[PDB]
């Protein structure tokens, strides 16, 4: 058996996999005035970002030409996306972090008083 | 932290005491026998020991005994045997009405609580189920019993009259403790909740459930115990978790497992001692010392031998466990405070002592433990060091795989 | 009043947190295919000697990830135009809602990817320089007036050679397929352990499942005396005597506090 | 609304104090350096606003950003200006220009409820103070000054006319403002100053207060010693405070004998342990104790003190002729120059301190400590026999 | 204090009968013997004549019989599940006669291995509900000795309409 071949099955299991718990994740936000955190919506968005130009790199690595297999377009999706995570929105959370804290257990009492 | 055992075998747990007596004859030529010091004349039990306290005054100490029976009073201040009385059945729990040993109530295995004087025993009566535990409550001066059934007995001294038995939504209760600051009273329910009553009324304050994240199995409240500060509780469960409570919030403030998964027997606040943020958790086979703010482990005491009961004497840095040996230990920790009065001379000894210095620290997991959690692939890592049949690891990975599995 | 606004800020902030618990799942599962895509060949002769290999079965699989490929892709992007369209990063309504319902070719995916990284990007600028500013002021740093976060992007986006390299490294030690033989004929220019061709994100891949094993763990009859007898024992009567003082507390205190066990404009 | 509440702050504020005078109303009101703190329980919504008692109030007063050219006048020349205590205070005990430039906050008072007290009020609200100045406290939700009388309205009106009324609801601010809303003052420190008791310098010491000066002169109402006592925020330098913290010992050790003899030795050992928390702050290692060497040891004591050392610890020599050395090896080992290698407990630390420094009787310590006198005489000899044979190491 | 006499009982009609001696050394008893599961600790008793009694404190090990197999094998007591006189001894794993007990199934388990050669086929069949307490690896167990008396906790392995009965009961 090829090696390409379990390499090939490789990828399915993981796209099929990821493609499901991707239904889900889809379901439950389009299930969800209630206001989100800019910042941490922000931090959803870059990330999300990164596995695209990860999955990016996947997508033009898969092709059986590899016009462009460094995936340098996809690495410099990937960098962006990483570079702000880490650096960019740490820092400034960190500095938020007490007070997020305060207001998540603030809910949490309520929902416990109400039941 | 120097740790000192004064008193008790210094065999290897896997030796029988019975058999230090066999080469006690034949060892007698050897001068450690003439080197070795007793603390107390005749502290043995012939084949075990059950409960251990102190007198409030501080000059005389009262134990139990499997077999036969036995009530040994001690006198500190003449290092002897005050008296043996024996009981007609084995004790389980005994409190000290009186501020000397004159005065005494023990609740013994046959469903009897015996009224003990100073000439001797005065009165018996015996309760409608077993009871697992014995308070007393000095405003109202009312004896409370603990038992196996839902109902709490009630037996008021003043009057000699039993009182209503206060009613519990759970079966069985293993612990019942008293608060002197606020009169609260809580009781340990099998199953994993106490509730709290006023003694002035007959009424539940309110009923605690206790959550462990770390462990889904039933526990049982082994084990309940108040400052006398009247704001904080600690709770002992049957799996081996402590619990320390400011009563006032639901949430505990700070949740310490011991290691063994053994069932907590007691919880000593040593308040007194000095350096009043100190609490002591005995378990069947460690009794360790550690901060209620911090958390962190302070002293660890591992005797050779199963616990049964353990007592601090106030003021003082010792403590007195009854164990399943022949003789009693006295432990002695320097740093904590210093020695009584009356073994004045014992810290001129203390490099003659024994200096009983891991286990404590870290958790000790069994294989099977391993087995569930998925954590055959770590063993022989780093992570895991094996000790006995139980593979150690850190508390903080304990709880990271736990939660994972 | 304000409870309901915290308490419903709360549930925004917890709704939030699930979500990345959810999208790094997502990249948990996708970790094993950058693992496996990184040993995928690399030029166009190293394809088709893979696939002589086994041409039949070969094809078939390449068959099924195109398509399995192409249908997440393009349900990825409908979820992107969707987040970003609720939590107002993308201002044209008409627009987004037309890009969900029209079906997109792989070129096209491309632009959108390249358009929704395009307003994230705008957003980003805003959006950092706004809570860094309330930060700044939050800790009197504007009382001072430590760079703003957002020139912190643009500075180190400015050090583009420096993290290239960091994703260049092979920490791995991965082997794409034929990549000796592609070595010895020359295809690989940019060669021509440091390998440009692998991605390894090992450190950024571990630090975010660190981090959510962190969270995790913070979240987280009457004979034998059976019935009861209420009749004066006289044996027992006046065993002890009462203390007059009473409990320390004074007994206001302990009502209060038992009731406390275990739970113009002013403002 | 405001005078009730006013009514209730009063209280809290009265009741800690011995003896308030009227005139710190006014010092409340106008002084533009003080601000006010209140501690309020959790607010049901369906009490309709109304205002909830006070537990804890704290007023606290800015003090600092002071030029470097007027501290060195003012030195010179002996004057004290009025306000700003703590950045004075400490200028003339360390005369460091820099202390005076640096912005601080004082805490000029807190209250607790006596009935509610020892319940962690106090220090709660301490923490959250720490916080706030931390600004840890950022805006959440996505203007507080009054309009003063404009001149043209004062020219217009005539006293015979003229309508005095209270200012109008819309214009006044709220009377209490969540932290987030306020952005807090870049402060460098927190000073405290108190009279020094076993019960009152414990709270600080819980609350990460270093202290930095002791008067030396009993309060002649209290006959209490007044302590200054500071804490180091996040995010701002720390080495002035270790660098006084240290001083400070050295200071309290020799001082001990002269005033502070009075004093039990456990407060003694609290007072040393709250300052060496102070290095415990500080991970840098630039400023360390430095270990005795083998020629120090040699000019602090002769060959025949060590030899003399040596026989009571084989307890060939009795107490009283060793008399010689105890004060100096009280200096040394609370000099910290002993080293990691002999460490004492408290009790023993008490009983050395006092005999070293001190200068009290073995039988005084007895009484005090509440121990016999031969068990304190068994632990001081255990306590040099661990110095002697770190001597012995050494050589 | 614990006497056997039946002078302190009331008559058959009821009647309170009155004290007719002080109470004899002949007509005594002892005090209970509550063995329990741990190391071994025994003491002997001095009754009446030079005849000696051993009390049975902690006991963890017992001679079991497997009266099907017509054979005995010392094995490890693991724990009481079921007395049918009192349950609280059950609780606090008191061992006495007549109690349910749960054995290691270690020594049987290689006994029948090393017979029959199997973990011939006919005569290795063995009832179901064994072989499953088998697999779980303890054995049910009747405690035939009294420990008080003897100093020993001999039993034998429950079986047939006992084992149903047993295992109904629990």
């Amino acid at each position: 058996m090829s090696e390409l071949n379990a390499l090939l099955k490789d990828i399915n299991g993981s796209l099929t996999a990821t493609s499901e718990s991707l239904e889900r994740l889809s379901g439950i936000y389009s299930n969800s005035p209630a206001e989100k955190v800019s910042l941490l919506s922000l931090k959803n968005g870059s990330m999300l970002g990164y596995i695209n130009s990860l999955l990016m790199l996947i997508g033009n690595r898969l092709d059986d030409e590899c016009k462009d297999p460094s995936a340098m377009d996809a690495r410099e999706r990937s960098i962006q996306h990483r570079v702000v995570l880490e650096r960019g929105v740490k820092p400034l959370e960190k500095k938020l972090a007490y007070q997020l804290d305060k207001l998540t257990r603030a809910y949490v009492k309520m929902e416990k008083e109400y039941k | 932290v120097s740790v000192y055992q004064v008193s008790g075998t210094n065999v290897s747990r896997s030796l029988p005491d019975w058999i230090a007596k066999k080469r006690k004859r034949q060892l007698k030529n050897d001068l450690e026998y003439q080197n070795r010091v007793e603390l107390i004349q005749d502290f043995e039990f012939s084949e075990a020991s059950n409960k251990i306290k102190v007198s409030r005054d501080g000059q005389y100490c009262m134990a139990t005994g499997t077999y036969k029976p036995q009530i040994h009073v001690y006198d500190f201040a003449n290092l002897s045997l005050k008296f043996d009385r024996h009981t007609d059945a084995e004790n389980v729990d005994f409190t000290i009405l009186s501020d000397d040993w004159t005065k005494s109530v023990h609740l013994q295995n046959d469903r009897s609580i015996q009224f003990q004087n100073k000439g001797g025993l005065h009165y018996t009566t015996r309760i409608p189920k077993f009871g697992r535990s014995l308070v007393y409550n000095k405003v109202n001066c009312d004896l409370y019993v603990g038992a196996s059934g839902n109902e709490l007995y009630r037996l008021n001294l003043e009057k000699g009259r039993f009182l209503n038995p206060f009613k519990l939504d759970t079966e069985g209760v293993n612990h019942v403790s008293i608060n002197e600051v606020n009169g609260l009273l809580a009781a340990g329910t099998e199953t994993n909740v106490v509730e709290f009553w006023d003694p002035r009324s007959r009424s539940r304050v309110s009923k605690l459930y206790l959550e462990n994240n770390i462990d889904n199995r039933p526990f049982q409240v082994t084990t309940t115990s108040f400052r006398n500060d009247g704001l904080t509780f600690a709770c002992g469960t049957s799996n081996g978790y402590s619990y320390i409570y400011d009563l006032r919030t639901s949430e505990p403030s700070i949740i310490k497992d011991q290691g063994y998964g053994f069932d907590i027997k007691k919880i000593i606040w040593l308040d007194n001692v000095g350096t009043e943020n100190k609490i002591v958790t005995c378990d069947k086979r460690i009794a360790k010392i550690w901060d209620r703010l911090d958390g962190k482990a302070y002293a660890s005491m591992e005797p050779s031998v199963d616990i049964n009961d353990i007592e601090h004497v106030p003021g003082t840095g010792m403590f007195f466990t009854a164990n399943e040996s022949i003789p009693m230990h006295t432990y002695y920790i320097p740093s904590l405070g210093p020695s009584p009065r009356w073994c004045s001379f014992l810290d001129s000894i203390t490099e003659e002592l024994e200096e009983k210095p891991v286990y404590s620290n870290y958790r000790f997991i069994t294989r099977d433990d391993v087995k569930k959690l998925n954590l055959t692939h770590l063993v022989g890592s780093r992570v895991l060091r094996a000790y006995m049949h139980g593979f150690f690891i850190n508390t903080e990975l304990y709880d990271k795989v736990s939660l994972i599995a | 009043q304000s409870v309901q606004r915290d308490a419903s800020k709360g549930y925004s902030i917890l709704q939030q947190t699930k979500l990345f618990d959810n999208i790094i799942d997502l990249r948990i599962k996708l970790q094993k295919a950058v693992i496996a895509a990184n040993k995928l060949p690399l030029t166009t002769e190293s394809w088709e000697e893979a696939k002589m290999d086994d041409s039949e079965e070969t094809k078939r699989l390449l068959k099924e990830n195109e398509k399995l490929f192409n249908n997440l892709f393009n349900r990825l992007i409908n979820f992107r135009i969707k987040f970003q369209l609720g939590d107002h990063i993308t201002q044209n309504e008409e627009v987004a809602k037309h890009k969900l319902s029209k079906k997109r070719s792989l070129k096209e995916l491309y632009q959108e990817t390249n358009s929704l990284d395009s307003e994230l990007k705008e957003y980003r600028t805003a959006v950092l320089n706004k809570w860094s500013t309330k930060v700044s002021s939050a800790s009197g740093n504007a009382a001072l007036s430590n760079l703003p976060a957002d020139v912190q992007v643009e500075n180190q986006l400015s050090d583009m050679s420096r993290l290239m390299k960091r994703t260049k490294l092979n920490r791995r030690n991965i082997t794409p397929l034929y990549f000796q033989k592609d070595c010895a004929n020359g295809r690989l220019p940019e060669l021509i352990t440091e390998n440009p061709y692998v991605f390894d994100d090992e450190d950024f891949y571990r630090v975010l499942l660190n981090d959510l094993i962190d969270k995790k763990i913070s979240n987280a009859k009457a004979s034998k005396g059976r019935k009861l007898n209420y009749s004066v024992q006289d044996p027992i009567a006046n065993y002890e005597a009462p203390i007059t003082s009473g409990y320390k507390w004074s007994d206001d205190q302990i009502d209060e506090f038992f009731a406390g066990l275990l739970g113009i404009q002013i403002f | 609304v405001s005078e009730n509440f006013l009514e209730k702050m009063m209280a809290l504020y009265v009741s800690s104090h011995y003896k308030n005078s009227p005139n710190d109303l006014q010092l409340m009101s106008d002084a533009p350096a003080h601000k006010l703190f209140v501690l309020l329980p959790p607010i049901d919504p369906k009490d309709g606003g109304r205002i909830p008692d006070p537990l804890c109030v704290i007023q606290i007063a800015l003090e600092g950003e002071i030029s470097k050219e007027s501290v060195r006048n003012s030195l010179s020349r002996g004057q004290r200006a009025g306000g700003d205590l703590i950045p004075w205070l400490i200028s003339q005990q360390f005369q460091d220009e820099e202390f005076a430039s640096l912005s601080g906050a004082r805490i000029v008072r807190i209250a607790t409820n006596p009935e509610y007290a020892s319940m962690g009020y106090g220090s709660r609200a301490i923490e959250l103070l720490r916080d706030y100045f931390e600004g840890k406290f950022t805006d959440m939700s996505e203007d507080y000054s009054i309009k003063r009388v404009s001149d043209k309205e004062l020219a217009k009106t005539n006293l015979l006319k003229d309508d005095v009324k209270l200012r109008d609801a819309k214009t006044l601010p709220p009377l209490l403002l969540k932290l987030s809303e306020q952005p807090p003052h870049y402060l460098h420190y927190l000073g405290v100053s108190y009279g020094l008791t076993q019960s009152l310098h414990k709270f600080w010491k819980n609350n990460s207060f270093v202290p930095v000066y002791l008067r030396q002169t009993a309060n002649d109402l209290t006959g209490e010693h007044t302590c200054v006592m500071l804490n180091v925020l996040e995010g701002r330098e720390s080495n002035w405070l270790v660098e006084f913290a240290k001083d400070f010992r050295k200071r309290f050790l020799s001082l001990l004998s002269y005033d502070f003899h009075k004093f039990t030795a456990v407060q003694a050992l609290s007072v040393i342990e709250s300052s060496k928390k102070a290095q415990d702050l500080s991970d840098d290692e630039k400023h360390d104790n430095k270990e005795l060497t083998r020629t120090h040891l040699d000019d602090i004591f002769s060959p025949f003190d060590l030899k003399r050392l040596d026989s009571y610890s084989n307890n060939l020599l009795d107490y009283h002729v060793i008399g010689d050395m105890i004060p100096m090896l009280a200096l040394l080992y609370f000099g910290d120059k002993m080293g990691d290698s002999v460490k004492l407990s408290s009790v023993q630390s008490a009983i050395l301190l006092a005999i070293g420094l001190q200068r009290k009787n073995i039988d005084t310590i007895a009484k005090e400590l509440n121990l016999p006198s031969n068990q304190t005489i068994a632990m001081f000899a255990k306590i040099m026999r661990k110095m002697s044979q770190y001597f012995r190491q050494l050589l | 204090g614990i006497s056997r006499d039946s002078r302190h009982k009331r008559s058959a009609t009821g009647a309170k009968r009155a004290q007719f001696r002080k109470k004899r050394k002949f007509e005594l008893g002892r005090q209970p013997a509550n063995t329990k599961i741990g190391a071994k600790r025994i003491h002997s008793v001095r009754t009446r004549g030079g005849n000696k009694k051993y009390r049975a404190l902690r006991i963890e090990t017992g001679n079991f019989s497997w009266a099907s197999e017509g054979i005995s094998k010392k094995t490890r007591i693991a724990g009481v599940v079921y007395h049918p006189s009192n349950n609280e001894l059950v609780r606090t794993n008191t061992l006495t006669k007549a109690a349910i007990v749960q054995i290691d199934a270690t020594p049987f388990r290689q006994w029948f291995e090393a017979h029959y050669g199997q973990t011939r086929a006919a005569s290795a069949k063995i009832e179901s509900s064994v072989e499953s307490q088998f697999s779980a690896g303890r054995l049910y167990a009747c405690i035939s000795s009294r420990p008080g008396q003897s100093g020993r906790c001999d039993g034998y392995i429950l079986e047939g309409e006992e084992l149903a009965f047993y295992l109904r009961r629990l």
